[PDB]
């Protein structure tokens, strides 16, 4: 299980629609059990589980339909409608799907996760994902700069454009960023249902976690 | 009234064909008779309104649905997608069925079956009315 | 204390007793020696998602925002270069010819690269350093 916990920090989060929000999810499945980390931008939970578990709980929530704890790993690793309670603080993830022609069962019984889980899934991750990006946008305003070194010197010497419509400005990061700020980060910034987070962070969260 | 007759492998006897037949008035549902053989021996036993219902209601699926799944596995219903699996002890009389998929069995039903005390009689009524089966399908081959 | 912890941010000392953190002040009052304590219990699951996960989140796609539109910026600029060897007839003094960017490209060698430093939460330092007026920003937001 400790490995379930290590292939975990290093999983991208998926997107899930319920029908009465959205969840962030990431999960790491293997014949040995599971771990997941689910959340709604407000709060955070957790479970791990090993076969011992699947077993049991399945054979409660699904009676006679009979399989290896792996059959059933293996489908939830195909990932079906989503529901859910905060009972006490289980966010109980009641998940319905197919598999043999048959309509299944899962239930998560998420428990608020530590603190410390939050800080090494998250906080960490997302700090080290924020000081990361503003590397990149480091590196893309010096290599703005030296395309304006480059189109100067053109400038200083001949060299007129044809292209009536190819103009930059000089690029300067202050007022980039004062532009920015105004027209863009409102809309930039919107957490909304952290599907922008699933769409494009994803590739970043992983290799600063692996870091 | 309907019949149907189906031929099936048990899991315990690879090499033997067995039939199955099932008997029955239009709906499965209402409950049937069902009887297996070998051409040795056979084995009988019967099926209800409620004990359908309760199999379907414990396994959470539409009745009429579960339904469709018996005909499937006991009327020869099945697609090329469909895995059914049959077994029975001689010793106990007890029969189940499953389906597979997601690499593994799943049970769909199970029965009583009850030792025959005349196999052979059973057996003649069976190959009569097969012969019959055979000879108006011929008929309407003909004609067409 | 205000006046003490704006310049900082006397001597600090920290202790933890269970859940809870205590922060510790000696300095000077009125000549006189000063002594604080702050008590502070684990913050709430709230205020770590209204501090913390959803701003840094906030502040992650408003700079993948500014990536996307740096990039833009960056392949406009390598038009109008174009424009000027492929058509304007021209050259340079040579000395600095940069590459034609491509964000794939620009990603695999950051992310082989500079990535292991760059991500470095350290002491919590560069962030307060390098990504505070963002976070202003988007906490506003």
């Amino acid at each position: 299980m400790e490995e379930l916990e290590q292939g975990l920090l290093m999983q991208p989060w998926a997107w899930l629609q319920l029908a009465e929000n959205s969840l962030l999810a990431k999960v790491f499945i293997t014949k040995q059990g599971y771990a997941l980390l689910v959340s709604d931008l407000q709060q955070v939970w957790h479970e791990q589980v090993d076969t011992s578990v699947v077993s049991q709980r399945a054979k409660e929530l699904n009676k006679r339909l009979t399989a290896p704890p792996a059959a059933f790993l293996c489908h939830l690793d195909n990932l079906a409608t989503f529901s859910c309670d905060c009972v006490a603080d289980a966010l109980i993830l009641r998940v319905r799907s197919e598999l043999s022609g048959l309509p299944f069962y899962w239930n998560f019984h998420c428990m608020l996760a530590s603190p410390s889980l939050v800080s090494q899934h998250l906080i960490r991750p997302l700090m080290g994902m924020s000081l990361a990006l503003q590397c990149q946008v480091r590196e893309l305003a010096t290599l703005l700069h030296m395309k304006d070194l480059e189109i100067q010197d053109y400038q200083e010497s001949g060299a007129t454009l044809i292209r009536d419509r190819l103009k930059t400005e000089p690029f300067e990061e202050n007022s980039f960023l004062e532009q920015f700020m105004i027209e863009k980060l409102p809309e930039a910034c919107s957490i909304g249902d952290g599907k922008p987070f699933v769409m494009n962070l994803q590739d970043l969260y992983m290799a600063v976690t692996t870091q | 009234m309907e019949r149907k007759i189906s031929r099936i492998h048990l899991v315990s006897e690879p090499s033997i064909t067995h039939f199955l037949q099932v008997s029955w008035e239009k709906t499965l549902e209402s409950g049937f008779v069902i009887t297996l053989t070998d051409g040795h021996s056979a084995w009988t036993g019967t099926v209800s309104e409620s004990e359908i219902s309760q199999e379907a209601d414990d396994m959470a699926m539409e009745k009429g649905k579960y339904v469709g799944e018996l005909r499937k596995a006991l009327l020869s219903g099945a697609g090329p997608a469909d895995v059914y699996t049959f077994n029975f002890s001689k010793e106990s009389c007890y029969f189940f069925f499953e389906k597979n998929l997601k690499d593994v069995s799943f049970r769909l039903g199970s029965f009583n079956l009850e030792k025959v005390e005349n196999p052979a009689e059973v057996i003649r009524e069976l190959i009569c009315y097969c012969l019959d089966t055979i000879a108006e399908n011929q008929a309407k081959n003909e004609h067409l | 204390l205000d006046n003490l912890l704006r310049p900082l941010l006397a001597t600090f000392s920290c202790d933890c007793v269970a859940d809870a953190l205590i922060l510790r002040v000696r300095s000077e009052l009125s000549g006189l020696p000063f002594y604080w304590n702050f008590h502070c219990m684990l913050a709430s699951p709230s205020l770590v998602s209204q501090h913390l996960i959803r701003p840094l989140m906030g502040m992650s796609l408003a700079l993948q925002c500014q990536v996307r539109e740096l990039a833009t910026l960056l392949h406009m600029k390598d038009l109008e270069i174009q424009d000027y060897q492929e058509s304007g007839a021209t050259l340079i003094r040579d000395r600095l010819k940069t590459e034609p960017f491509e964000e794939n490209s620009f990603l695999e060698q950051f992310m082989i690269e500079k990535l292991p430093e760059a991500c470095s939460i350290g002491d919590g330092k560069p962030f307060v350093m390098n990504l505070q007026d963002l976070y202003m920003a988007v906490t506003t937001q």
